[PDB]
């Protein structure tokens, strides 16, 4: 993955910001709420009735924590993505059938989830940075796809 | 969004189709499997192999929804209202999807109907299953 | 595809925009060409320095007429009728495009309202973004 | 890009008996017709107004010659589209101001003329070798977008 080095100085540099796990658990309850078709993978949840009931639960912060402190330790090999998520790539395709377009519905989430966090400090050109990075690392999920 | 001469051209062309629309059904599943294998996600419990008796099942479903809506193409979503249902509340199939089969459709009659696939009709089957997908997809959310 | 709990979501977080509708309109667009380059292939006509004066006249015409469109929710195709014509026949912005700035919108009302932009209200917003741009995209073809 | 020696067969073989012309013509025709709005680049084309006139077009015929021409150049450096493309990827970005989603709607409706041309010689392995090519160019002018 490209990006300058002003572009990786800025992504670094907010998400050391970051609680992970709290962040996790807020992108993954939205992306359930948001779009309601990604529930279909998590039926073993238990009650994912209302919006208040997901972000809630706590099957669903917990998932959300694994996911993104996988994607968080991704952001230390920006140059190596592909390599990165080789297994988790495969492991998703072959075994947990994971349509990809769910990884980018993620990574608008998550843009969104920022932005709501940081407020100002999530400045136009800091977003464009993140943006590439959420194209880079679903892109990177969906490599060995087959 | 659909003409007076969109529904023309829809119903000559499938009217045309008649009694292979089950096997165009298949055909297109498979062009959508082998060109965009993510579609694949969707259906784990199948044997995609060429051939395969489920997939020609499946493919016979599908052409006969579509029979329905092209019958009553002035009330899709009322026609399709159980298929809206099951594909937004139980199979949840991401909306990107329905594009990717909607160009495989078109492509398999574009080679089954060489003197019928003229650019209007083209045009007007491109509407009609943009239509239909959008019935299907309508109660997502 | 709107309900009514998602038109009572909308009004509430765009009345809480109020003034600064058009200043929220501005950072979008700025959102969007650094973020998706491709839709400068539609602005070649405009200087889009940072804080230049036709952008933000052309996020505040943007924001006023989705206030347009807030204030019409129940009959949308009616109220941005000379806009749908205006994109279709004049401008033919390709459609995807649209999903873009939509999203550009949301993550500058995520950056201007924590209190406001809760989960439910971040669907119905993403809910009513969709509906715009498919009003404004219908007479296409 | 890489393709499969099967794919890379298929590739070629289909294209020995491609008229470039007559193909180039229908697929830039069918596309002004079936996404009208794509004929925003061609206001001194003359008359689009019906599909009729816009099959029958001169200028449309023509360039449709030379866009498709070009295309096929890059059936001969497969290895290297992204190479082969650069310049005329500038061209279309600094110049024509040309939205490269356009490269994938003209992909689409080549595999569909490809397919009413050809019957069922075109079929879906054939189909899946021509989608990866139809990408791989689009994703090669677009590159240089800025
Ligand atoms: C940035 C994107 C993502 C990353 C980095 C990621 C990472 C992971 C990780 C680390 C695991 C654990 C695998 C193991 O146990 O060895 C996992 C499992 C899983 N993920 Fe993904 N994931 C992502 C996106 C998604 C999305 C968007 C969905 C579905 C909406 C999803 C669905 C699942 C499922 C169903 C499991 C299995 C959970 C279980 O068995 O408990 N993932 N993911
Ligand atoms: C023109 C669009 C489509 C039509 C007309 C359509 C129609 C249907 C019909 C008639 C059924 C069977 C329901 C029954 O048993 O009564 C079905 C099932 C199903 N559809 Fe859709 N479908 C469409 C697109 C898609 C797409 C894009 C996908 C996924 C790539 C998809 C995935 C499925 C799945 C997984 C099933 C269940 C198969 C089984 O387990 O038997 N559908 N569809
Ligand atoms: C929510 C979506 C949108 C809304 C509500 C909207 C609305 C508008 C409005 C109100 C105008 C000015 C009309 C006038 O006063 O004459 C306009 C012009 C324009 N729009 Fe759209 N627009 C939207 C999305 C887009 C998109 C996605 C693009 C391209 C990426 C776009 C490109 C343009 C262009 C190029 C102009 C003309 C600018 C000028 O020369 O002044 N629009 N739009
Ligand atoms: C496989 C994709 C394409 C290839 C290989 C291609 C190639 C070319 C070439 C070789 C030229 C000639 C430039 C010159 O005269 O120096 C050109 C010009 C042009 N192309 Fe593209 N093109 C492609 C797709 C498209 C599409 C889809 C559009 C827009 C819908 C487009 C719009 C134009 C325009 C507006 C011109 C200039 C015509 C003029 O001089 O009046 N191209 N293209």
């Amino acid at each position: 993955m490209h990006l300058t080095p002003e572009e990786k100085s800025a992504v670094t540099a907010l998400w050391g910001k970051v609680n992970v796990d709290e962040v996790g658990g807020e992108a993954l309850g939205r992306l359930l709420v948001v779009y309601p078709w990604t529930q279909r993978f998590f039926e073993s949840f238990g009650d994912l009735s209302t919006p208040d009931a997901v972000m809630g639960n706590p099957k669903v912060k917990a998932h959300g924590k694994k996911v993104l402190g996988a994607f968080s330790d991704g952001l230390a090999h920006l140059d190596n993505l592909k390599g990165t998520f080789a297994t988790l790539s495969e492991l998703h395709c072959d075994k947990l059938h994971v349509d990809p377009e769910n990884f980018r519905l993620l990574g608008k989430v998550l843009v969104c989830v920022l932005a709501h966090h940081f407020g100002k400090e999530f400045t136009p050109p800091v977003q464009a940075a993140y943006q590439k990075v959420v194209a880079g690392v679903a892109n990177a999920l969906a490599h060995k796809y087959h | 969004m659909l003409s007076p001469a969109d529904k023309t051209n829809v119903k000559a062309a499938w009217g045309k189709v008649g009694a292979h629309a089950g096997e165009y059904g298949a055909e297109a599943l498979e062009r959508m499997f082998l060109s965009f294998p993510t579609t694949k996600t969707y259906f784990p419990h199948f044997d995609l192999s060429h051939g395969s008796a489920q997939v020609k099942g499946h493919g016979k479903k599908v052409a006969d929804a579509l029979t329905n809506a092209v019958a009553h193409v002035d009330d899709m979503p009322n026609a399709l209202s159980a298929l809206s249902d099951l594909h937004a509340h139980k199979l949840r199939v991401d909306p990107v999807n329905f594009k990717l089969l909607s160009h495989c459709l078109l492509v398999t009659l574009a080679a089954h109907l060489p003197a019928e696939f003229t650019p209007a009709v083209h045009a007007s089957l491109d509407k009609f299953l943009a239509s239909v997908s959008t019935v299907l997809t309508s109660k997502y959310r």
